[PDB]
RNA sequence: CGGAAGGGCACCACCAGGAGUGGAGCCUGCGGCUUAAUUUGACUCAACACGGGAAACCUCACCCGGCCCGGACACGGACAGGAUUGACAGAUUGAUAGCUCUUUCUCGAUUCCGUGGGUGGUGGUGCAUGGCCGUUCUUAGUUGGUGGAGCGAUUUGUCUGGUUAAUUCCGAUAACGAACGAGACUCUGGCAUGCUAACUAGUUACGCGACCCCGGUCGGCGUAACUUCUUAGAGGGACAAGUGGCGUUCAGCCACCCGAGAUUGAGCAAUAACAGGUCUGUGAUGCCCUUAGAUGUCCGGGGCUGCACGCGCGCUACACUGACUGGCUCAGCGUGUGCCUACCCUACGCCGGCAGGCGCGGGUAACCCGUUGAACCCCAUUCGUGAUGGGGAUCGGGGAUUGCAAUUAUUCCCCAUGAACGAGGAAUUCCCAGUAAGUGCGGGUCAUAAGCUUGCGUUGAUUAAGUCCCUGCCCUUUGUACACA
């Protein structure tokens, strides 16, 4: 019954839609829910030089991508769940559900 | 090239069985990856591949570090009056 | 544009016409007379004949040479 | 041997040993997150990998 | 998946794959009117969209080009068979896609227009589109 | 455009100061001078720790040699009565390259030879190009439409002046209304005892357990409440809004209450241009060159470091506001097992003074390294104005690790050696608040690896709220016989 479903996205907004459609699916088939968990957001960043030669004032490139990381651990067997996380998917975001 | 017929056949055996292929430009690359049934040289495969192409029988697109050949109908009529085949049988593009 | 040696030029191989005859002694009966020892070797058996140099036998594709 | 002799030398480590996954030379290649694309062709397609000018 | 790589490794190889992916589709569709490229991975289907003005050259000829390039998809990129779906479609009022419009203009001085004339039929082709 | 006048702005300008650089030693990039070679791009700001360029081989172009075809393709003698590939000794070399002189076996029309045509190229021209970049300039500048004025090119709007970070505005006003750049915008920092949530985060209470004399301590063990602390989502909040001055009474400026903030910092960036940089980022690329004895490429050796010399960026010092030896005590950004790809971050238990070795483990990571016991600083000693226990260059000896390989010491460790340097000439740089500076920790390069650079926190000021004197750039007026100016 105690199953994990995390979701892990680039986009914000995508993984609040989703984490929102999956409370409204829990709370309708009328199963215990945890809240979605806000694990730290990490911020994969690179810094390189813009000119491709070496004849300028040193100006770099300051790039940055975070990757956003959700997770809410229901009690239900896998089936009902299963069927409620099968409908309803964007580009975006990705899909783990874990059962132990 | 100088090449062997044996691993040139199963080039085009296997160019034959899916129209298409693709190779990575790595001649210093011992085995090939898909045809590890036979010992088969990144080197070759490419040196029949662009011996083929030289002709118009193959249809060269390159991207990074990767050849991409699809089968034209002057490689098709080649190919198969080569390998001694019935006629009839086509690659694996054309079955519906 | 001007180099330093005088250039080695390739070897250029000795091309033979039949060197295969040599490899049988014909009789005037149908039978035959095989020259050169026959080495039962992993791959290269019965066709492959062992090489006959001034110092030592030697089997082609394998290189199975043997001491006299 | 030529074939003991043509690709003799060991490569397991400098920047002999690695290679641009692009434009295929060996100088400024970006390596962190497992990229493995020079630092000149990373800037050209890093919009396309996710990469985001924010600050 | 056993080789459980980490969600930053994970990211920064499904960038690579779309931008390669891209640049390959860019290459091969370049004369047909190609937009570009989407990917929906769904579990267990990898629906790979295509964005294009001619849909029907790049298509082609009872779907020869489309199998050939679902080939190619799986063999390089090492996938495995029945998952892996190419859909080209049609992207909506092409006077505002950069990319078509662009390309459009490569090809009618590849042809060989005028190029004042080349430009001044992109750019009034583009403002009544409705830029 | 001026060798004419006037007005503006800026810590890449000055004033007030702070840290300094210049002096010394070493690290390092240029020129020079040697060398078979010491490949080279760039030369005021806008070249010189820059090409992410910390190269032992590779890298890698440079040079001393030796294999190599990866010369597709159409055509022509040649041809299985064999075109051809491979080859073990032996001298040959550096080589266990069949490269070879000299052996005889192997292979089977994919060779090899001329004719074209192709190829590859870190070869040439950045004064033939694209792209990207830098700079003028991150200064505040640029342009229509209707209307007005001129026969017209043109002009007004875009201005005498005040004000602002700003062509930012309100004022005067034949102009009104607008667009780009400024701003707005996105990320970021500070605030919520209000909200949604938490066994990959805690807390409070509790039961238990250990120790000191009912309490006290616990990062010792364990499960009911809750979200103060941690995490990350939604909204809120700040606007020169309140008051007192100054001002054409405007725009706005100065002070003061309340308040978590009364200007946090970046990202982006106009019209127009430069013969600025890159062809050594590209399978972006015109033309030229070369194309078998290669400017292709592989292999093995060295060089890229050479040292009477002159520059530029940095590091360590010149000591007592200190060095040494103990003890006490606090961080934040990250990163971590690989496609071809081999190499990950490390706790813990023994061995060795040390660098290290061996053992079982955790971790694909808010889960394990980890409560990241960092340094400066702090407390207590020894030292005592002595080129001294300051400083650690140079040199000798031994030992580990990385690697296929360290001599022209890769790095690190142990003992010994103890150079100048006593605050630095002309000249010159960066900078106004959690800033300068001191201090250490991560990311890049990385088999080995930071005196560099790119980020992070910790300790934390003196001076200034101004100006056109200096150096720059920008405008208005004026003059012209200049207009490839």
């Amino acid at each position: 019954h105690r199953i994990r479903i995390t979701l892990t996205s680039r986009n914000v907004k995508s993984l609040e839609k989703v984490c929102a459609d999956l409370i409204r699916g829990a709370k309708e088939k009328n199963l215990k829910v945890k809240g979605p968990v806000r694990m730290p957001t990490k911020t994969l960043r690179i810094t390189t030089r813009k000119t491709p030669c070496g004849e300028g004032s040193k100006t770099w490139d300051r790039f940055q991508m975070r990757i956003h990381k959700r997770l809410i651990d229901l009690h239900s067997p896998s089936e009902i769940v299963k069927q409620i996380t099968s409908i309803s998917i964007e580009p975006g975001v990705e899909v783990e559900v874990t059962i132990a | 090239m100088l090449m062997p017929k044996k691993n040139r056949i199963a080039i085009y055996e296997l160019l034959f069985k899916e129209g298409v292929m693709v190779a990575k430009k790595d001649v210093h690359m011992p085995k090939h990856p898909e045809l590890a049934d036979k010992n088969v040289p990144n080197l070759h495969v490419m040196k029949a591949m662009q011996s083929l192409k030289s002709r118009g029988y193959v249809k060269e697109q390159f991207a990074w570090r990767h050849f991409y050949w699809y089968l034209t109908n002057e490689g098709i009529q080649y190919l198969r009056d080569y390998l001694h085949l019935p006629p009839e049988i086509v690659p694996a593009t054309l079955r519906r | 544009k001007s180099y330093t040696t005088p250039k080695k030029n390739k070897h250029k191989r000795k091309k033979v016409k039949l060197a295969v005859l040599k490899y049988y002694k014909v009789d005037e009966n149908g039978k035959i007379s095989r020259l050169r020892r026959e080495c039962p070797s992993d791959e290269c058996g019965a066709g492959v004949f062992m090489a006959s140099h001034f110092d030592r036998h030697y089997c082609g594709k394998c290189c199975l040479t043997y001491c006299f | 041997g030529h074939q003991q002799l043509y690709w003799s030398h060991p490569r397991k480590f400098g920047q002999g040993s690695r290679s641009c996954r692009v434009c295929s030379n060996r100088h400024g290649l970006i390596r962190k997150y497992g990229l493995n694309m020079c630092r000149q062709c990373f800037r050209q397609y890093a919009k396309d990998i996710g990469f985001i000018k924010l600050d | 998946m056993a080789v459980q790589i980490s969600k930053k490794r994970k990211f920064v190889a499904d960038g690579i794959f779309k931008a390669e992916l891209n640049e390959f589709l860019t290459r091969e569709l370049a004369e047909d009117g190609y937009s570009g490229v989407e990917v929906r991975v769904t579990p267990t289907r990898t629906e790979i969209i295509i964005l294009a003005t001619r849909t029907q050259n790049v298509l082609g000829e009872k779907g020869r080009r489309i199998r050939e390039l679902t080939a190619v998809v799986q063999k390089r990129f090492g996938f495995p068979e029945g998952s892996v779906e190419l859909y080209a479609e049609k992207v909506a009022t092409r006077g505002l896609c950069a990319i078509a419009q662009a390309e459009s203009l490569r090809y009618k001085l590849l042809g060989g227009l005028a190029v004042r004339r080349a430009c001044y039929g992109v750019l009034r082709f583009i403002m009544e589109s409705g830029a």
